RNA sequence: UGGAGAACAGAAAUCUCCAGUAGAACAAAAGGGUAAAAGCCCCCUUGAUUUUGAUUUUCAGUGUGAAUACAAACCAUGAAA
RNA sequence: GACCUUGACCUAUUCUCAAACUUUAAAUAUGUAAGAAGUCCUUGUUACUUAAUUGAACGUGGACAUUUGAAUGAAGAGCUU
RNA sequence: GGUUGCGGCCAUAUCUACCAGAAAGCACCGUUUCCCGUCCGAUCAACUGUAGUUAAGCUGGUAAGAGCCUGACCGAGUAGUGUAGUGGGUGACCAUACGCGAAACUCAGGUGCUGCAAUCU
């Protein structure tokens, strides 16, 4: 930017996360609500959240307290599985998804029951229910404020969850490889998108054409030495090695939590008492005392 | 003194508001066309008036927004045609400005009579870099008052960058 | 009450405030089927205790408003009182308290009436307002 | 003529509170019902839907019925010289629960525990509340409050 | 291949009246006002396609 | 709605930025309700369907009208809840 | 443009009002509760519900009885034609 | 303690003006082959974390700041009001008795608290 007084008095704040313009609370509603004659049974959202840098996906269910993770996986964790670049694309996100799904089966005990899709040739299908024995854990795709489009990472994320063997209920028209006219999908645009083929394409192409810009971009991949044609096995390789040990595995942690706020502490500003503020109005009426 | 507050275009906006609806409404979208590259937007009336002749909904003016290279091409042939000055009037208070020419063909275009000739107002709109954060979808805020664009700040990157006066 | 304080005083020797505005419709009805009335005129609803009329002075003009006054009685319905009042002129405060705010800076003109300090909001604009005042 | 619709008279009941319109708090879905809970009626007129007739408003009653979106609540309404029940159907945005109930039942906690204590303590313990009595017997000193004579005063005008 | 885009409304207005602001008694009066040949060829309905639209008196 | 800008263009045409708690709109009275909507624009549609019961208002606790929440189907939409 | 002056507009003030205005908000009147049809423990049934050996509802068996869960009253209480 | 994701309550959290911000995160920021969307790769999509930057966002602090919140035997036991009289008064209305009891005002204080998970000199 002025308000009047009046205009302030009367204004109603937005709710503390929309004024974050981070939560949409109409979508929320819908998801969250259980069926009241199901009482105490959770809802169980498959939360998916791209930063720049990095994938998050968290297993969350609420309570007036608050929101509660069950499990939760990083795409800055995959280096443990041997994906060190492209963290934030789409076959990272089949990856994560991937992830979280083996994990949070293993916390649930439901891993051998429900193994998944282990071949993976971008077909469309959901997790059937095993014929005498536990329905599979179901979760629900909560995509926050992104928008959906036939393509976007967030399904890649949830393509990976139901390749993972958690029943993630979905239509397969944001799948990369739906042909919008025929409405139909194609099994192998999909499964080049799952194991970076896009991204090894593009480095074919460049690779070529402009080789000053494969140089800046794709520095990273020339460095560790990986061709465009290696990306298939990167990501193969990654799956077999989530689908083995899916366990989280916390980072070290140099210093603790005590020495952290220490640390932190000595660049926070205080706030100045009462006593201090009264005396700096006591100096700023006594310089224009003088003058 | 941090390049991370220069000054840029946004974008450039060509506008021509046509009173009538029917052919010189459809000859004016041909001049933008070929002008911009790109398929112009026509503007509907918001109410009718009667004495400019024109009814709600009845389908007068064309414009069509620029961004990047060819923003910056479209804006030197048109300042050739003011001959590099503008008046002190011409910037506003959120640091934008704009001039108008009578005649696309001092752009520089081959006249065709089948068309015609047309007048045009060039808007130019200037932020620095982070304007994303009002625009948008997630955590839409607002740029800090140090880094808003205003009339002092525009007027002098246009000189310097231009090499051209402003009048008054 | 105007003319009266006029002749025996002078025009600009009194403010004269009427402190009752009549904002109440009266009606008219002119068999009773469909007797709902029409507008007559209007009035002005007052209580016990409540001012109609005021007037500021010089002290030495008392005598002269409190008859004026008297006089315009005569023209109302009911029993008014004559007060005297302990307050200065139009303002809130008691005689002594306005003096020694008076004293102080904490009073400033405001065409008729009057602006006080507060010791309260943005202090650069308090000492805008009221130089006379911190001054001391 | 007269008019009596379903919302006559309810322009002030079914307004929002002063700077409390807008979205229903989420809270308010995850509250769980269960067949016997003593609920308070109160219409969110945001809420169109499952919404109670004004007459309700104010009113506790019991829950006998859950469905997906709703309660089913008993009300006893007088009609003429007589109660009938009546069985509403609402959306839990216009119900909450009595916090009446919630205090009773810490109560009844409460006694069982002094109940149980007393008997292994070996005694006996009285479990109903009592009125507030009347006050006993007390000595108020006036060492350093000797009392200050109060008087009537005169009539002053302002 | 021709085509024709229209920006979409955002207003909310659907009553066929002008704003508040188009108000004739706000109009300047001061004006410059073109005069000369300046005038001439600015000035509509002063040229031989406005006669001869307009039908001639019997006098 | 207001402000500041842009050939003809003016109080009112169209374009742009800033401010804007709703001061707008929501067929039709008035009241209530609504802001990543319940408003505006766009996409897809026929839940404006089938089968009968229960319930609220008016009340005799009859009818009619209107409305509420479920059940059993079959559908629409949406990545989904 | 230069000023002297009257409406308009903005800012800070000022006098006075509302059945069909309102941030606030009584008194009186008004819904519910104050237990054995309760409470706690234990573990049966189901085609419902759960990712589930989870719940939901109804049960078995067990435990707690006059200070059994505020006051006052109760001329009997309840039911029918 | 900081930061992020998802939250609870929904201004003690908002608003205006200034100043500060290690680390990490977040962000702005680079690119247009691919899926995708636009009058316009601005938004939306994808790709790279590579070229750059704390300028903004964000977080915190400042203010006899605006707003908001809390309290007060502050105003006020005032206004109003339940009950009572063969009380007063021509009336309008008022006082008293046994009860209940505001709002404005004034002054004082305050200015987000907190849950789950991950991460960080
Ligand atoms: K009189
Ligand atoms: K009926
Ligand atoms: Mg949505
Ligand atoms: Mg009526
Ligand atoms: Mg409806
Ligand atoms: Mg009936
Ligand atoms: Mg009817
Ligand atoms: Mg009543
Ligand atoms: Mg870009
Ligand atoms: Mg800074
Ligand atoms: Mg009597």
């Amino acid at each position: 930017d002025a308000k009047s007084s009046a205009y302030s008095s009367r204004f109603q704040t937005p709710f503390r996360r929309r004024r974050e313009g981070k939560t949409d609370y109409y979508q929320r509603k819908r998801l969250v609500t259980q069926h009241k004659a199901k009482y105490n049974t959770p809802k169980y959202r498959l939360v998916v959240r791209f930063t720049n840098k990095d994938i998050i996906c968290q297993i969350i269910s609420s309570t007036i307290t608050g929101d509660v993770v069950l499990a939760a996986a990083y795409s800055h964790e995959l280096p443990r599985y041997g994906i060190t670049h492209g963290l934030t694309n789409w076959a990272a996100a089949y990856a994560t998804g991937l992830l979280i799904a083996r994990r949070t089966l293993q916390k649930l005990g439901l891993d051998e029951t429900y193994k998944g899709v282990e071949e993976v040739e971008g077909e469309y299908e959901l997790t059937e229910a095993v014929e005498d024995g536990p329905r599979p854990f179901k979760v629900f795709l909560d995509i926050g404020l992104q928008r959906t489009t036939t393509g976007a990472r967030v399904f890649g994320a949830l393509k990976g969850a139901s390749d993972g063997g958690l029943y993630v209920p979905h239509s397969e028209n944001r799948f990369p490889g739906w042909d919008f006219e025929t409405e139909e999908i194609d099994p192998e645009l999909l499964r080049s998108y799952i194991f970076g083929g896009h991204v090894s394409q593009y480095m074919e192409e460049l690779a070529d054409d402009d080789e000053e810009r494969f140089s800046e971009l794709f520095k990273g991949y020339l460095a560790d030495d990986i061709d465009a044609d290696s990306l298939e096995d990167i990501y193969t390789s990654a799956h077999e090695a989530i689908r083995a040990d899916p366990a989280f595995k916390p980072t070290e942690k140099k210093f603790t939590k005590e020495q952290y706020a220490a640390e932190s502490k000595k660049y926070r500003q205080t706030k100045l008492s009462k006593e201090e503020r009264a005396a700096r109005v006591a100096a700023k009426i006594a310089a224009l005392a003088g003058q | 003194q941090n390049p991370m507050r220069d000054l840029k275009i946004e974008k450039l906006v060509l506008n021509i508001s046509v009173g009538e609806s029917g052919d010189r409404l459809t000859r004016a979208s041909k001049v933008l066309e070929q002008l911009s590259g790109q398929t112009p937007v026509q503007s509907k009336a918001r109410y009718t008036v009667r004495t400019f002749g024109i009814r709600r909904n009845e389908k007068i003016a064309v414009h069509v927004t620029v961004r990047g290279p060819k923003a910056e091409e479209i804006l030197e042939r048109g300042l050739k045609v003011k001959e590099y000055q503008l008046r002190d009037r011409n910037f506003s208070a959120t640091g934008n400005f704009g001039f108008g020419i009578d005649e696309h063909i001092d752009l520089g275009i081959k006249y065709d009579p089948s068309i015609g000739i047309f007048g045009m107002d060039f808007y130019v709109v200037m932020n620095r870099p982070g304007a994303r954060v009002t625009r948008r979808k997630r955590c839409k805020g607002t740029v800090g008052n140090s880094h808003k664009t205003t009339k002092e700040d525009t007027v002098s990157w246009f000189k310097q960058k231009y090499d051209a006066d402003v009048l008054d | 009450a105007n003319k009266y304080m006029t002749t025996v005083s002078g025009r600009d020797a009194f403010h004269l405030r009427v402190r009752v505005h009549p904002f109440h419709v009266l009606r008219i009805n002119k068999g009773m089927r469909g007797a709902w009335g029409k507008p007559h005129g209007l009035a002005a609803r007052v209580d016990i205790g409540q001012i109609i009329f005021s007037v500021r002075t010089k002290d030495s003009n008392k005598d002269v408003v409190v008859e004026g006054l008297r006089r315009a009685r005569y023209k109302f319905p009911g029993q008014q009182k004559i007060i005297l009042s302990k307050k200065w002129g139009f303002t809130n405060l008691d005689r002594p308290e306005y003096l020694k705010k008076r004293e102080a800076g904490e009073v400033k003109d405001d065409g008729a009436f009057v602006k006080f300090l507060s010791k309260k909001g943005s202090l650069e604009n308090n000492i805008r307002e009221f130089p006379e005042y911190f001054a001391a | 003529g007269k008019s009596h619709g379903y919302r006559s008279r309810t322009r002030y009941m079914f307004q929002r509170d002063f700077r409390k319109h807008g979205a229903v708090h989420l809270s308010t879905y995850l509250k769980v019902y269960k067949v016997g809970d003593i609920v308070d009626i109160k219409a969110n007129g945001s809420i169109q839907k499952g919404m109670p007739h004004k007459f309700y408003q104010g009113k506790t009653g019991v829950v006998y019925n859950v469905t997906k979106s709703s309660v089913g609540v008993i009300i006893n309404k007088m009609v003429g010289n007589r109660y009938l029940e009546k069985r509403l159907n609402l959306r839990v945005e216009h119900i909450k629960h009595s916090k009446c109930r919630q205090e009773f039942l810490e109560r009844v906690k409460a006694n069982a525990a002094k109940r149980a204590e007393a008997k292994a303590q070996g005694v006996a313990v009285q479990l109903k509340r009592q009125p507030a009595q009347p006050r006993e017997s007390r000595i108020v000193s006036t060492e350093g409050n000797v009392p200050q004579t109060l008087a009537p005063v005169p009539y002053e005008t302002f | 291949p021709p085509k024709e885009i229209v920006k979409s409304n955002t207003s909310s207005k659907k009553a066929d009246v002008p704003p508040p602001s188009a108000d004739p008694s706000k109009a300047r009066k001061n004006r410059p006002r073109p005069s000369g040949n300046e005038g001439a060829i600015r000035d509509k309905t002063a040229g031989r396609r406005n006669n001869r639209s307009k039908d001639v008196t019997d006098s």
